[PDB]
C-alpha cells in the first residue's frame, strides 16, 4: 500500500521545488501513481506543478514527486495559499468485484518572504468571537491555522481550518462552558501546546 | 512526518438490496502525528440513484441494480460527498487505524437483469 | 500486470500509458524536472523531455547538441555531429561509443556517462 512521507508541505516563496516521498510498503503490490494539485477552490490551475504526474511503483519502493513553484510570483504577497495535493495510488487487478484506488490529500501552502509575523507566533493570535449557538474563530495572522481539540468547557467541538485574515464557525452546545482550549497543527504536524482562548 | 500507509480491500459480490458484505481500509503504518482524516468515497453514480455507485457497463454486465456503500454503523454513505459535508475520523497517532465499510446491491430497475457485477471507486483520505 | 482502465478515465493517454505500465515501464513519454549528472558530476536542474526509446526502461532524454556541449562535450570530435539540427535530439548513446544514459525514476536523476575522450577537458 502507499504512504506519502508528509502530511503538508510548506511551499517557501524562492524555493525552485520542494519534495514529496511516495513510498509502498507492499512487495507483492505494483501501483500506479498520478498526481496533481488543486487551488482552493479544487481546480487545476497550475499555480503549482507536480512531476513526473504520472508513473507506475512496483513492490517495496519509494518514490520523490516534485513540486514546482509555477506562479511567476502572482500570489497573494501578505498571507499564505492553499493548494491541495492529491496523489492517487491505483492498484492492479488479478468475477463480480468492487475494486478501490486511493487518493492521499495534503495541504500545500505557498508561504511568502518577508511575513511581518513568524510562524510560531501565530497560533496564539487566534481569537474568538462567541454568539449563543456559534463560535467564530477569528485568525489576524498570514498563516492557516489548523485548529482541533477546539473545547467549550467539557465539550469538543468540530476542527477548523482558519485562513489567513479570516475566519471560520462551528457549532456550539447550549449547555457549553464558557472557557475554551484549542490546539493547532503546525508546519511538522504536530500538535502544539494547549492554549486557553481569549476573546476577540 | 509520514502519513498512513493504505491497504484498501476489495468486495466480491426497486430499493430491494443484497446482504451487506463487510470491507475495511486499513492505515498502516501511520506517522506519529497524524491526527484525523477526512475520509469520502467518488465514482460515477447510478442514474437511477445519484448515492449509488454505477456498474461497469459491458455486453455481459447485469442492470437494474447499482452498488451502495454503508460506514460501520450502516448508514449510507454520501457519494462524491463535497469536503465541506465531511466529517472528521480521528485516528490513534502512530499505530495501525482501521475503517471499517459495507458494500451491498441495490436494485433501481425491476426486473433486475443478471449478469457482471462489476465497479471501481476511489476513496479519498485528506490529512488533517 | 492489469490495471483497471476506469481507474485512468481522466488520462486521455490511458490506452498508450496502460499498455506501456502493463508490459513493466516506470515513466512515460513527457517532459520532466531531472537532475542531470555527466561522468558522475552534477551538472543542471531542469526540465528535460523524454520520448519513446530502444532503452531499456523504454524512454530516452532528448539532449541537444548545445546542451551537451555545455556539459563538456567536444562535439567536433564526434562523427555527424555537425550535420544535426540546433534542436535535434542527439542520439548520444549510439553516436558514442560506450556513452550511457539511465534515468533514475524515483529520483528523477539523469546520469549520463561520455568517455573522456570525447570531452573538451
Amino acid at each position: 500500500g502507499v504512504a506519502l512521507g508528509a502530511t503538508r508541505v510548506i511551499y517557501p516563496a524562492g524555493q525552485k521545488q520542494e519534495q514529496l516521498a511516495v513510498t509502498n510498503n507492499d512487495e507483492n503490490s505494483t501501483y500506479l501513481i498520478q498526481s496533481w494539485v488543486e487551488n482552493a477552490d479544487g481546480v487545476k490551475d497550475g499555480r503549482f506543478i507536480v512531476t513526473p504526474p504520472l508513473f507506475a511503483m512496483k513492490g517495496k519502493k519509494e518514490n520523490t514527486l516534485r513540486i514546482l513553484d509555477a506562479t511567476n510570483n502572482q500570489l497573494p504577497q501578505d498571507r499564505e495559499s492553499l493548494f491541495w495535493m492529491n496523489v492517487k495510488a491505483i492498484p492492479s487487478m488479478d468475477e463480480n468485484t468492487l475494486q478501490l484506488a486511493i487518493i492521499s490529500r495534503i495541504k500545500l501552502y505557498y508561504r511568502p518572504a518577508k511575513l511581518a509575523l513568524p510562524p510560531d507566533q501565530a497560533a496564539e493570535k487566534l481569537r474568538f468571537r462567541r454568539s449563543a449557538n456559534s463560535l467564530t474563530l477569528i485568525n489576524p495572522t498570514p498563516y492557516y491555522l489548523t485548529v482541533t481539540e477546539l473545547n467549550a468547557g467539557t465539550r469538543v467541538l468540530e476542527n477548523a481550518l482558519v485562513p489567513p485574515m479570516g475566519e471560520s464557525t462551528v457549532k456550539l452546545p447550549s449547555d457549553a462552558g464558557s472557557n475554551i482550549t484549542y490546539r493547532t497543527i503546525n508546519d511538522y504536524g504536530a500538535l502544539t501546546p494547549k492554549m486557553t482562548g481569549v476573546m476577540e | 512526518d509520514n502519513g498512513c500507509s493504505v491497504a484498501a480491500e476489495s468486495t466480491n459480490f426497486i430499493g430491494a438490496t443484497t446482504p451487506v458484505v463487510p470491507f475495511r481500509i486499513l492505515l498502516s503504518p501511520c506517522g506519529n502525528a497524524v491526527s484525523a482524516v477526512k475520509v469520502g468515497f467518488t465514482g460515477v453514480a447510478d442514474s437511477h440513484n445519484a448515492n449509488l455507485l454505477a456498474l461497469e457497463n459491458t455486453v455481459s454486465a447485469a442492470s437494474g441494480l447499482g452498488i451502495q456503500l454503508l460506514n460501520e454503523q450502516q448508514n449510507q454513505i454520501p457519494l462524491n460527498a463535497p469536503s465541506s459535508a465531511l466529517s472528521w475520523t480521528t485516528l490513534t497517532p502512530g499505530k495501525p487505524n482501521t475503517l471499517n465499510f459495507y458494500a451491498r446491491l441495490m436494485a433501481t430497475q425491476v426486473p433486475v437483469t443478471a449478469g457482471h457485477i462489476n465497479a471501481t471507486a476511489t476513496f479519498t483520505l485528506e490529512y488533517q | 500486470l492489469y490495471f483497471n482502465p476506469r481507474f485512468l478515465a481522466d488520462d486521455p493517454q490511458a490506452v498508450a500509458d496502460l499498455s506501456r505500465f502493463e508490459n513493466g515501464q516506470e515513466l512515460p513519454p513527457g517532459t520532466y524536472r531531472v537532475d542531470i549528472y555527466l561522468n558522475n558530476g552534477y551538472m543542471a536542474t531542469r526540465d528535460v523531455t523524454f520520448n519513446t526509446g530502444d532503452s531499456e526502461q523504454g524512454i530516452v532524454p532528448c539532449l541537444t547538441r548545445a546542451q551537451l556541449a555545455s556539459m563538456g562535450l567536444n562535439t567536433a570530435s564526434v562523427a555527424g555531429m555537425n550535420l544535426l539540427a540546433d534542436d535535434a535530439c542527439v542520439p548520444l548513446t549510439t553516436m558514442v561509443q560506450d556513452a550511457t544514459a539511465h534515468l533514475d525514476v524515483g529520483q528523477q536523476r539523469l546520469n549520463l556517462t561520455i568517455p573522456q575522450a570525447f570531452m573538451s577537458n
